[PDB]
RNA sequence: GAUCCUUAAC
RNA sequence: GGUGAAAUUCUUGGAUUUAUUGAAGACUAACUACUGCGAAAGCAUUUGCCAAGGACGUUUUCAUUAAUCAAGAACGAAAGUUAGGGGAUCGAAGAUGAUCAGAUACCGUCGUAGUCUUAACCAUAAACUAUGCCGACUAGGGAUCGGGUGGUGUUUUUUUAAUGACCCACUCGGCACCUUACGAGAAAUCAAAGUCUUUGGGUUCUGGGGGGAGUAUGGUCGCAAGGCUGAAACUUAAAGGAAUU
């Protein structure tokens, strides 16, 4: 069944902390406890080890990424603008 | 033999910024203004000030030596009004009377392609 | 009195009725 | 504002001119005219040596003083300065640039706008952005009022400006790309290229902007050997 | 003192609010196909001669 | 007690037969089995180590050097970068934007590692406990939980004694002030609630 | 496009899936195109193209990993690598 | 009632266009209810046509002319008095003078 | 741009 | 620098004019229209990928599969909420100069939230054509968009084998415009608001004098702001619509 309408993951912490620190504490933990797509192997094993370290079970690579997230937004346009400067200077 | 620079007529709306630099345009003669000409501050952008100050222009500028100029005239553009003021009609003028030779009359107001956004409120400036 | 501001001053009202109804609860 | 300023300075004169000194600008070979103007300079101090301050300065000349044709009026041409040699200092091709009036005299209502842009590297590793306008007309005997294109026109139209242009600057270095941009061979080529789809008239080339200088240019070509 | 003289050759209307000055045309002895275009205060018939100490100024409108 | 993984890379000795490993910031990307390249020739790809002359503007940098030759300062938490603001080639300098927003001209000669720090976010998740906040400070050092000096005695603190926990005095302290005096806020320009950005 | 004509072959042709079958198919020497993921190791992909300059064999590098690959060619697991035997009705052999 | 079966502006078929700023006032119209005219005028006026003809160094010159689409607002338009009220049955023309 | 107001309806 | 005029502010530590640039974020001018698409909100840089759609044309297929629809859903401008990123411009709040009898307004200079984006909410606007959808019929005319059809009609390849764009007429489907009144209407006006006392093509929703009042209460949805449902006691003779001088 739907054991929990809203707190979801974060009904660990029951009642106490506040209800939006529990908001702000699911969000993130949802994102640190999935597992995300391997971009080299192309499957759907990569964990987190610690903050920033995302290993891959089956290809066994650790990549470096986010302390939630196995890659941030600001990491995306951090590749973006070098990809760019980079082709920019190339030619 | 005529050695040429390039007019930079600024005619904004309270302001009538002129001055003569080379064809370059990284050296700048006579930096004149209507403020430096007019007192009262309601008439920094009169025709009269404007002609004061781009003659004076004009005379320095053959002073130091310049024969010709090529002219670019610009409104203050942009987000902003882009009709140009009084000193646009002025200056010209002032200039084609102190005699120095004119080239090349361009308008460079710097318009936007989709500029950001203008000034006053969505109901605007009500005055 | 504009519509709009008479509503305003009606979502006010509510607004306060609200909160004494909420003290005595 | 004569007497408004209360204070001039918050913390409390010599003419430029005297210090200053002409210096003389000339264009590269694809050009009628060589000589294009002077230009005022400090004096070259030797603790700052001004031929550095003069290796960094660009000046616009029209195309119609470039070539003593009134044609060419609308156009206008950056040259970048980027060799000094005792007060004859010689430029390169930076950039082709059209005028405001022109553009905006060009553009006008019941017709449709066509513009296609390329980043194209040349074969002297130039990388230059090019940008070609065109307009459409409508034809003799017509009695529509306007005039415009089927988006499908325009899309067709922007590819095939977009292969002349590339194919164009692929096979040809800058001084090629000037001489035979001076002559506009280009708008008569894709007007051939375009006739087929729709009239579209008005096919000039737009601005044109450079990336790149030249290097110490020692052994065969123009520049030392005399 | 330099001063121009130069005589009417067109009255265009009575101007200003008030209608104390009359926008006039203008054309000097000297450099003859040189028009201008003034306010005089008072009125002005044909045949009028205008000294003007500067000729640079254009008048359009009084408002 | 770091929030940023570090990254175990090792490069060959071009003098003698050796292997040598070092001890990088893992910038954001980068992973096992990944070549990195180190020199004034490499290519601008996240986690290279060029100096910032053969940087171009724009590029986010991390790991950078204060002075060629220090092996990295600016720039190693989590998440932290800097910016190519720009360049002067005559008296060799760039001039880069830190990630508390100050401009600094630094040598060009100096190196940074290309790209963002790994572990971003991470002040993003409330740690909720009093024993999450332990178990961080436990690695880092001894500096938790903090007594307020209102709530000591005056022997123990400027802020301490009273009938009711009160500062008494100003809180802002100059900057000339000795040790033992220079407990609130130290050489305050200005208190209280900001109703503004950081305006860098 | 490219998607379509290896759905065609398909429906049609003959081919084999996956790096094992694919190396016994170019060392028979029976392949004749050969399809490779963006993703797929670069050292699996030095050797597939080691045994296809061998054996003469197109090789064909598809814009995805493999399971765009895989969704391609129709299956629902990963696929890494396919070759096609024969197409038949697919140009596929003759273009690119 | 309805003033004006064009409800004073031009939008059948769209439900939203996007809005463009007046000159005058920096109003926020949209653009079918602006009242967009096109300003072309030579940059030296007209009155100083001749001296600049004179002072210039090429005979038979352009003498270029600006141009630039003007955009008003309904209240500053009648201000400047670019539009002006008309009679019911006069405000059906739909043709300039 | 200050030109704010008008012992109460019939 | 701005303004009716000023002033706040920045200036022998050169932003405030030029030359080269570099960065950020937003925006997509002129072309731009009584023009296009979408169910509406809405959508205007190039190209690519992905799936979708109207109209047309069909001597293709199925054969009533249809119309509107309580319940129940999807999408829903702006502002607003939560938290990341971003944060250039403009800018609820606020600061401040002026005007003023006062000005916590208009005007001027800054400026946080916001404007932008991701994820999740919110579900309201004069969300308007203030006109529900489907179907049939009833005047004419030109124009315009998309499709199709016909014409010893116009122009360049190569005036020679294929054609694009035009011109003329026809047709389907659109966004729309002019005139009377066939009619309708209280009129303004309306080719629908007509074919309704000569009253019946199908169907959904809503209203019953003005308030109180979109209030109270009970539900219900929302983090909240609030949304949806929604009275009565009491009070009042008018409130209103369209035109006349």
């Amino acid at each position: 069944a739907k054991r929990t309408k809203k707190v979801g993951i974060t009904g660990k912490y029951g009642v106490r902390y506040g209800s939006s620190l529990r908001r702000q504490v699911k969000k993130l933990e949802i994102q640190q406890h999935a597992r995300y797509d391997c971009s080299f192997c192309g499957k759907k094993t990569v964990k987190r080890g610690a903050a920033g370290i995302w290993t891959c079970s089956c290809c066994k690579k650790t990549v470096a990424g986010g302390a939630y997230t196995v890659s941030t937004a600001a990491a995306a346009t951090v590749r973006s603008t070098i990809r760019r400067l980079r082709e920019m200077v190339e030619a | 033999s005529q050695v040429f620079g390039v007019a930079r007529i600024y005619a904004s709306f309270n302001d009538t910024f002129v001055h003569v630099t080379d064809l370059s345009g990284k050296e700048t003669i006579a930096r004149v203004t209507g403020g430096m000409k007019v007192k009262a501050d309601r008439d920094e952008s009169s025709p009269y000030a404007a002609m004061l100050a781009a003659q004076d222009v004009a005379a320095k500028c053959k002073e130091v030596g310049i024969t010709a100029v090529h002219v670019k005239i610009r409104a203050t553009g942009g987000t902003r009004t882009k009709t140009p003021g009084p000193g646009g009609q002025a200056a010209l003028r002032a200039l084609a009377r102190s005699g120095l030779r004119i080239g090349r009359i361009e308008d460079v107001t710097p318009v936007p392609s989709d500029s950001t956004r203008k000034k006053g409120g969505r109901r605007g400036r009500r005055l | 009195m504009r519509a709009k501001w008479r509503k305003k001053r009606t979502r006010r009202l509510k607004r306060k009725r609200r909160k004494v109804r909420a003290r005595s609860k | 504002a004569v007497g408004k300023n209360k204070r001039l300075s918050k913390g409390k004169v010599v003419d430029p001119f005297t210090r200053k000194e002409w210096f003389d600008i000339k264009a590269p070979s694809t050009f009628e005219n060589r000589n294009v103007g002077k230009t005022l300079v400090n004096k070259s101090t030797g603790l700052k040596s001004a031929s550095d301050a003069l290796k960094g300065r660009v000046v616009e000349v029209c195309l119609a003083d470039l070539q003593g044709s009134e044609d060419h009026s609308f156009r206008k041409i950056k040259l970048r300065v980027d060799e000094v040699q005792g007060k004859n200092l010689l430029t390169n091709f930076h950039g082709m640039d059209f005028t405001t009036d022109k553009l905006r005299s060009m553009v006008r209502k019941w017709q449709t706008l066509i513009e296609a842009n390329v980043t194209v590297k040349t074969s002297d590793d130039y990388v230059l952005r090019i940008f070609a306008i065109a307009f459409t007309r409508k034809q003799a005997n017509q009695v529509k009022r306007h005039s415009y294109a089927q988006s499908s026109h325009i899309r067709a139209i922007r590819k095939v400006i977009s292969e002349i242009l590339t194919k164009e600057v692929q096979g040809s270095t800058l001084a090629q790309l000037t001489s035979k941009l001076i002559p506009e061979v280009i708008n008569k080529e894709i007007e051939n290229a375009t006739k087929d789809i729709f009239p579209l008239q008005n096919i000039h080339v737009r601005k044109v902007k450079l990336l790149k200088q030249p290097k110490f240019d020692v052994g065969a070509l123009m520049a030392l050997h005399g | 003192t330099p001063v121009t003289l130069a005589k009417v050759i067109k009255v265009l209307g009575r101007t200003g609010s008030r209608g104390g000055v009359t926008q006039v045309r203008v054309e000097f002895l000297e450099d003859t196909s040189r028009t201008i275009v003034r306010n005089v205060k008072g009125p002005v018939r044909e045949n009028d001669i205008l000294v003007l100490m500067e000729s640079e100024r254009e008048a359009r409108r009084l408002r | 007690g770091r929030g940023a993984p570090l990254a175990k890379v090792v490069f060959r000795d071009p003098y003698k037969y050796r292997l040598r490993e070092e001890i990088f910031i893992a910038n954001e990307g980068v992973h096992t089995g990944q070549f990195i390249y180190a020199g004034k020739k490499a290519s601008l790809n996240v986690g290279n180590v060029l100096p910032l002359g053969s940087v171009p503007e724009g590029t986010i940098v991390s790991n950078v050097e204060e002075k060629p030759g220090d092996r990295g300062a600016l720039a190693r938490a989590s998440g932290n970068y800097v910016i190519i603001i720009g360049h002067n080639p005559d008296e060799n300098k760039t001039r880069v934007r830190l990630p508390s927003g100050a401009k600094k001209v630094i040598s060009s000669d100096a190196r940074g590692v290309i790209g963002v720090i790994a572990g971003g976010g991470r002040v993003d998740k409330p740690l909720l406990k009093a024993g999450r906040a332990f178990h961080k400070y436990r690695l880092k050092r001894n500096s938790w939980p903090k007594t307020r000096g209102v709530a000591m005695n005056p022997v123990d603190h400027p802020h301490g004694g009273g009938n009711h926990q009160h500062i008494g005095k100003a809180s802002t302290i100059s900057r000339g002030a000795v040790s033992g005096q220079k407990a609130g806020l130290i050489a305050a320009r200005r208190t209280g609630l900001l109703r503004g950005s950081q305006k860098t | 496009s490219i998607n379509q004509k290896l759905a065609l072959v398909i429906k049609s042709g003959k081919y084999t899936l996956g790096y094992k079958s694919t190396v016994k198919s170019l060392r028979q020497g029976k392949s004749k195109l050969i399809i490779i993921a963006a993703n797929t190791p670069v050292l699996r992909k030095s050797e597939l193209e080691y045994y296809a300059m061998l054996s003469k064999t197109k090789v064909y590098y598809f814009q995805g990993g493999n399971n765009e690959l895989g969704t391609a060619v129709g299956k629902l697991f990963r696929v890494g690598v396919v070759s096609i035997l024969e197409a038949g009705d697919s140009d596929i052999l003759t273009t690119l | 009632p309805k003033k004006r079966a064009s409800n004073g502006r031009n939008k059948k078929g769209r439900g939203h266009v996007k809005p463009v700023r007046c000159v005058n006032c920096s109003k926020s119209i949209p653009k079918d209810k602006a009242i967009k005219r096109m300003a072309i005028r030579n940059i030296v006026e007209a009155a100083a046509v001749r001296d600049l003809s004179e002072a210039s160094v090429y005979p038979e010159y352009a003498l270029p002319k600006t141009y630039n689409k003007l955009h008003y607002c309904v209240s500053c338009a009648i201000h400047a008095r670019i539009v002006r009220v008309r009679s019911r049955e006069d405000r059906k023309n739909r043709a300039p003078p």
